[PDB]
C-alpha cells in the first residue's frame, strides 16, 4: 500500500 | 479372548476351534474381528 | 536517440524487451565491472507492513536473480520442524492410519528450528537433540448428563472432535528445561484432525525431525513468499472531463486519483503501487493512447508470509544467511585445493 | 472427506477454519463475505473452503 | 570437506585452465542463477552459462571461459566472494530497516 510513514 | 463383533447386535462373541459362527444374543452369521492395541508405525509423506 | 533505463514497457498484444541494460559491456560508457559501492549506495530496504505473519518489504535496487534466489530460499530452503513418524497404538476412527498420518505430518509445530539438528541417515530413535515427540490419546464417550437432544457437543460428546489442543508434548530428554512450559506446541490449536463417535478412541506418538521445504512441503515454513515488480502508470496527456473516471475505473481503484483542480476534473496517478495488472484500460480503444503502463527495472516489492513456526522478519534473515552459507560451502570446498 | 489441513497451492493452513466458517454462514453471511471474514484473500484458498464437501458427517453414522 | 557433494571440474578438451567446467552437487536454480548473474560481471571472462544436467539429479554445470591469462577458476572464487559481499550488505540493510520500523511504529 505505502512503505512506512 | 479373541473378540468379534456382531454384524448388528454389536456383543462380543468370543469364538474357537470346533464352534459354530453363530452369535449370541441374536443369530446373525457375520461377525468383524477386533482391533487390539498393537503398535504399528507409519510415515508422514 | 532515446533511452529508458528504468521501466519495462508493455502493450496489450505483448511485453516489449526481458533485458535491464546493467551488466558488463551494456553500453558505450555504461559498462559494469560490479562495482560494489555502486551497489550499496543504491540499495535500500524499506519495510512497509509487518503484522505478525506478514512482511512487505520493498528491496530497491537489486537484480531479478538475486531477488529469485531470496524467494526460492524463503520457499525451499530455510528449515522447520514437522511430524515424520507416528507410532499408533490404536485407531478405532473412521480417519485411517496412513491419511491420519498424513494429516499429522501438514500440522505446523512452533519448535524454532535452529536449536535443533538433523537425524543421521538411520537415526531412528533419535535423541534431545534432533527430535521432539508428541501424544495424542483421546476416546469419544456419550455425556452421562445429557437430555433427549440432539446438538452432537451436548450429547455423544466428551472428545466429537479431536483438535490440536489435545496433542501433548513428551519431553524427550532435558528438553524440560532449555523449553519452559508453553514454548514447544502445535502453532494452531483449531485444527480439525478427526472426528469419532462413542466408543471410538485414537492413541498415537509423533515425531518431529527437521529438514527443508525442499524435500516435502510440510517442512516449508511461508505460505507465500512471492514478489513483484514495481508497476509504473504515466499520464502522457491531461485526461479531464468525465473520461477522468472512467481512466480511474479501469485500474484498481486507489490508483488513478481523479483531483478537481479547476471546475473540471483531471485524473492523477496518485499511488502507483495498488495496481494490479489487468490491462482493462486497453479496451477502451481511446484511452489505450493515453496512458503507459510498465515496470520499474529494479524496484521490487516482497511478501513473507509465515505459517507460525518463526516471525516473517527472521525468516528473511535465515534465507538471506542460507545463500551465505551456500556461498561459503563452495568458496571454502574450491580452497580445498 | 474432512477438511484439508493447508491449502494445496500455496500451503496456506485452512483447517482451522471450516468451524469458523460454518458459524459466519449460520450468522447471515455471504460465502463471498464469510470467506473474506476469514482472511482467504487469493482464490485457490477460497476455493478449498467454498467447495469443500463434509463427508465425514455422513460416514459417522453407520454403526460403531 | 565434502569430496562430491560440492565440486568435481573438468577441464576441457586439452585441459584448458582457460575453459572450465564445476559441477556443483546439490544445487537448484537458485544458486547457479545467482552466481552466473555475478560471474558475467567480470570483464576478464567471456562465455558464463550454468545448466542442469537433468531433473531426476541434483546437480548443475557451470561453464566458464576466461580471456587468454586467467585460469577461469579465479573467476568463480570471485563470483562467489562477490555474491557473499552482497549477501552480507542486504542482510545488514535488511535489519537496519526492520529495526528502524520497529521502533518507529513502537514509538506511535
Ligand atoms: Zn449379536
Ligand atoms: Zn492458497
Amino acid at each position: 500500500g505505502n512503505p512506512p510513514v | 479372548p479373541m473378540i468379534y463383533i456382531c454384524g448388528e447386535c454389536h456383543t462380543e462373541n468370543e469364538i474357537k476351534s470346533r464352534d459354530p459362527i453363530r452369535c449370541r444374543e441374536c443369530g446373525y452369521r457375520i461377525m468383524y474381528k477386533k482391533r487390539t492395541k498393537r503398535l504399528v508405525v507409519f510415515d508422514a509423506r | 536517440v532515446e533511452e529508458m533505463r528504468s521501466r519495462v514497457v508493455l502493450g496489450e498484444f505483448g511485453v516489449r524487451n526481458v533485458h535491464t541494460t546493467d551488466f558488463p559491456g551494456n553500453y558505450s560508457g555504461y559498462d559494469d565491472a560490479w562495482d560494489q559501492d555502486r551497489f550499496e549506495k543504491n540499495f535500500r530496504v524499506d519495510v512497509v507492513h509487518m503484522d505478525e505473519n506478514s512482511l512487505e518489504f520493498d528491496m530497491v535496487g537489486i537484480d531479478a536473480a538475486i531477488a529469485n534466489a531470496f524467494r526460492r530460499i524463503l520457499l525451499a530452503e530455510v528449515p522447520t520442524m514437522a511430524v515424520e513418524k507416528v507410532l499408533v497404538y490404536n485407531n478405532t476412527s473412521i480417519v485411517q492410519d496412513e491419511i491420519l498420518a498424513h494429516r499429522l505430518g501438514l500440522i505446523p509445530i512452533h519448535a524454532d528450528p535452529r536449536l535443533f539438528e538433523y537425524r543421521n541417515q538411520g537415526d531412528e530413535e533419535g535423541t534431545e537433540i534432533d527430535t521432539l515427540q508428541f501424544r495424542l490419546q483421546v476416546r469419544c464417550t456419550r455425556n452421562p448428563h445429557a437430555a433427549k437432544d440432539s446438538s452432537d457437543p451436548n450429547e455423544l460428546y466428551v472428545n466429537h472432535k479431536v483438535y490440536t489442543r489435545h496433542m501433548t508434548w513428551i519431553p524427550l530428554g532435558n528438553q524440560a528445561d532449555l523449553f519452559p512450559e508453553g514454548t514447544i506446541r502445535p502453532v494452531h490449536d483449531d485444527i480439525l484432525i478427526a472426528q469419532l463417535r462413542p466408543g471410538q478412541e485414537i492413541d498415537l506418538l509423533m515425531h518431529c525431525v527437521k529438514g527443508i521445504g525442499k524435500d516435502h512441503a510440510k517442512f516449508s515454513p511461508v505460505a507465500t513468499a512471492s514478489y513483484r515488480l514495481l508497476p509504473d502508470i504515466t499520464l502522457l496527456e491531461p485526461v479531464e472531463g468525465e473520461a477522468a473516471e472512467e481512466l480511474s475505473r479501469c485500474f484498481s481503484p486507489g490508483v488513478i486519483e481523479v483531483q478537481e483542480v479547476q471546475g473540471k476534473k483531471v485524473a492523477r496517478v496518485a499511488n502507483p503501487r495498488l495496481d494490479t495488472f489487468s490491462r482493462e484500460i486497453f479496451r477502451n480503444e481511446k484511452l489505450k493512447k493515453v496512458v503507459r503502463l510498465a515496470r520499474v527495472r529494479d524496484h521490487y516489492i516482497f511478501s513473507v508470509e509465515s505459517t507460525g513456526v518463526l516471525p516473517p522478519d527472521v525468516l528473511v534473515s535465515e534465507a538471506i544467511k542460507v545463500l551465505m552459507g551456500k556461498c561459503r560451502r563452495f568458496l571454502d570446498e574450491l580452497d580445498a585445493v | 472427506m474432512i477438511i484439508p489441513v493447508r491449502c494445496f497451492t500455496c500451503g496456506k493452513i485452512v483447517g482451522n477454519k471450516w468451524e469458523a466458517y460454518l458459524g459466519l454462514l449460520q450468522a447471515e453471511y455471504t460465502e463471498g463475505d464469510a470467506l473474506d471474514a476469514l482472511g482467504l484473500k487469493r482464490y485457490c484458498c477460497r476455493r478449498m473452503l467454498l467447495a469443500h464437501v463434509d463427508l465425514i458427517e455422513k460416514l459417522l453414522n453407520y454403526a460403531p | 570437506g565434502e569430496r562430491k557433494t560440492a565440486l568435481e571440474m573438468v577441464q576441457a578438451a586439452g585441459t584448458d585452465r582457460h575453459c572450465v567446467t564445476f559441477v556443483l552437487h546439490e544445487e537448484d536454480h537458485t544458486l547457479g542463477n545467482s552466481l552466473r548473474y555475478m560471474i558475467m560481471k567480470n570483464p576478464e571472462v567471456e562465455f558464463c552459462g550454468y545448466t542442469t544436467t537433468h531433473p531426476s539429479e541434483s546437480k548443475i554445470n557451470l561453464r566458464i571461459q576466461t580471456r587468454g591469462t586467467l585460469p577461469a577458476v579465479e573467476p568463480f572464487q570471485r563470483g562467489l566472494n562477490e555474491l557473499m559481499n552482497v549477501c552480507q550488505h542486504v542482510l545488514d540493510k535488511f535489519e537496519a530497516s526492520i529495526k528502524d520500523y520497529k521502533d518507529q511504529k513502537a514509538s506511535r
